[PDB]
């Protein structure tokens, strides 16, 4: 996993993550990382080589939004200063976030699923009937 | 979250001597203001120089070992002193449900 | 059971966990482990050898949601200090994370079930009435 | 990638990046215009030489919005200061932004699968039956 | 580009632009031409020769919106004094105004798209097979 | 945005006098009242003469060279003093955030 690395997040977030904030902000990094490979589908198996810019700036954002206000709360106010937040997400991923995801997948994401009426089929019974009355060619 | 505070306990004799030494380390958080403002600074205006006095409020965990009648010093190097019995120190009067937290006003000289 | 371990848990959460807090957050992981297991619907029988990134993320971020409020809370506050969350979830996953748990569920989980008109069947009323006129072969 | 350049974004804000601020600036403006790109469509081989003033514009508004506004807040307010911003977008550009990013796309944007019935064809069972009977011309 | 100038927006705003306020303006005056130019469709070649009022107009409105709060801020205030805006337009301009600037577009805006059930169409198969059997006129 | 200000800084000896240095430059911004109000304009009264007296509440950005016992000029002339320790120097004690804000109760005589 990890799509992205934790440098150009460093530079993001205008800070620099060390001890425990720095295990913290890799375990989020693969945790969105692999919640962007589940939505979109794909394997990804060399993770920071070809890892579209896409799927770079997802994970990013995301990985933002969980450094930052872990827990989802609307409004956060400590004495004086006050500070609300927008409606959290139901996911780490806003609902256009997830469409940009969901890109890669084949088609336009209508997949279908063949049903059957619990029946096996033998296309053979009246075929194998016939005695050869030829030559044998 | 909370900040260990080293707490100094020593009581008063007849002979007016203080006797304070080392009772342990209680976690507690500081709130400099009753609401959205904060406290002024007091001004010593009749001692011979320049202080401040202020009056803050310290949130800390039901059952510590901190008690009135003792000495607060911060992570920074300032030493406060708490007067009074803690307040709310008591349950839900009607179901009888327990916050777990009380008030100490903490008079800051530092 | 146990899909995710204890370690990782506390580099999330960046604190330890000891006394009882190590046992409630171990019991706590288990029933969230759990409830992700009877959702998803496998078995997983080695926990924590398998156990895809998506399970783990899932049963972390239901962890840590319980640890930082067992009883669903909307607004706490005491005195200057002010916190308001956002709705919790009817239970410990998010409809999001439910979604991400009902993906291992096979075909689109349209499963069905077969409905009968109380009859058992006998589907040999008329074939043993018949008498062997040949060399039985 | 890099559509806008970071001058005309540091007139804009009228104010100058330096130490890890410009780097955070590039950083989010490589990734709005890697957002527009896949919005649009297109490609833009050479990223500051075409680069039309619609794309130009969606871009450094948008980074003006995420520089100006990194976490999504409604109400901040520090003592006596308050302020109040509008309703965030669901992503980094408001819907008429996305509109005019998806001018681009060709025709209406009414695009369409080709779907199938499961089957291959094969348009030549009943042509090479026929036997030669002329002058092979 | 550059629809309007910026004396005339100087004389509507009662102020005088200088250092990087200027720029600022202006390119923020280049950001709304082309934003108008785009959704009216011409080109106006000439920017400030011909530059109908009414597109004058839009574009002074709109330079003035954006300099006026280029965060879109709903309520503001600094102790004592309060001041609260309208809703703020969707990306640049109400409803109003854009209405204003479709005015431009060729018929009433209800163009249409030539779909094709992806034929080709060979018009002389059948007229070829004539065998000139005249005088050649 | 914010207007820089200049921070004298000096620790008074036992003699008395005071060695007030440049320090450096600060970033920060004023407020004259706790809330929708200003604070009133006190009188010298006893003092020969006319002057004024003024209690304000500056915010600096976290970790900033502003310390306690300082004097501060603003871009116009006038020059403050600040005393006390900032408030609400402390993050979030349920979850840990830090809005990196802090308030001095800066004291403005000119």
């Amino acid at each position: 996993a990890g799509l992205a690395t934790i440098d150009e997040l460093q530079t993001l977030m205008s800070t620099v993550f060390e001890d425990d904030a720095l295990e913290q902000a890799q375990l989020v990094l693969d945790i969105v990382s692999s919640w962007a490979r589940v939505v979109s589908g794909q394997m990804w198996p060399d993770a920071p080589a070809n890892v579209p810019d896409d799927v770079r700036a997802v994970v990013l954002q995301a990985s933002r939004r969980e450094l930052k206000n872990p827990d989802r709360v609307i409004s956060r106010q400590m004495g004086p200063f006050n500070v609300q937040y927008s409606q959290p997400p139901d996911g780490f991923f806003y609902p256009a976030e997830l469409a940009i995801l969901k890109r890669f997948k084949r088609s336009g994401g209508l997949m279908t699923v063949s049903t059957s009426r619990g029946e096996e089929g033998r296309p053979w019974a009246g075929k194998t009937a016939y005695i050869r009355y030829g030559d044998g060619l | 979250n909370d900040e260990t505070l080293t707490v100094y306990r020593g009581a008063t004799d007849n002979k007016g001597n203080p006797n304070k030494q080392v009772h342990g380390t209680v976690k507690g958080v500081f709130a400099w203001g009753p609401g959205t403002s904060t406290n002024k600074f007091g001004r010593d205006r009749n001692f011979k120089g320049e202080s401040s006095s202020l009056t803050a409020e310290l949130y800390v965990k039901r059952g510590a070992d901190l008690k009135a009648r003792d000495r607060i010093r911060r992570a920074n190097g300032e030493e406060y002193s708490v007067v009074g019995h803690a307040a709310w120190d008591q349950g839900h009067p009607f179901d009888g449900f327990d916050f777990g937290y009380m008030v100490f006003q903490v008079e800051a000289v530092n």
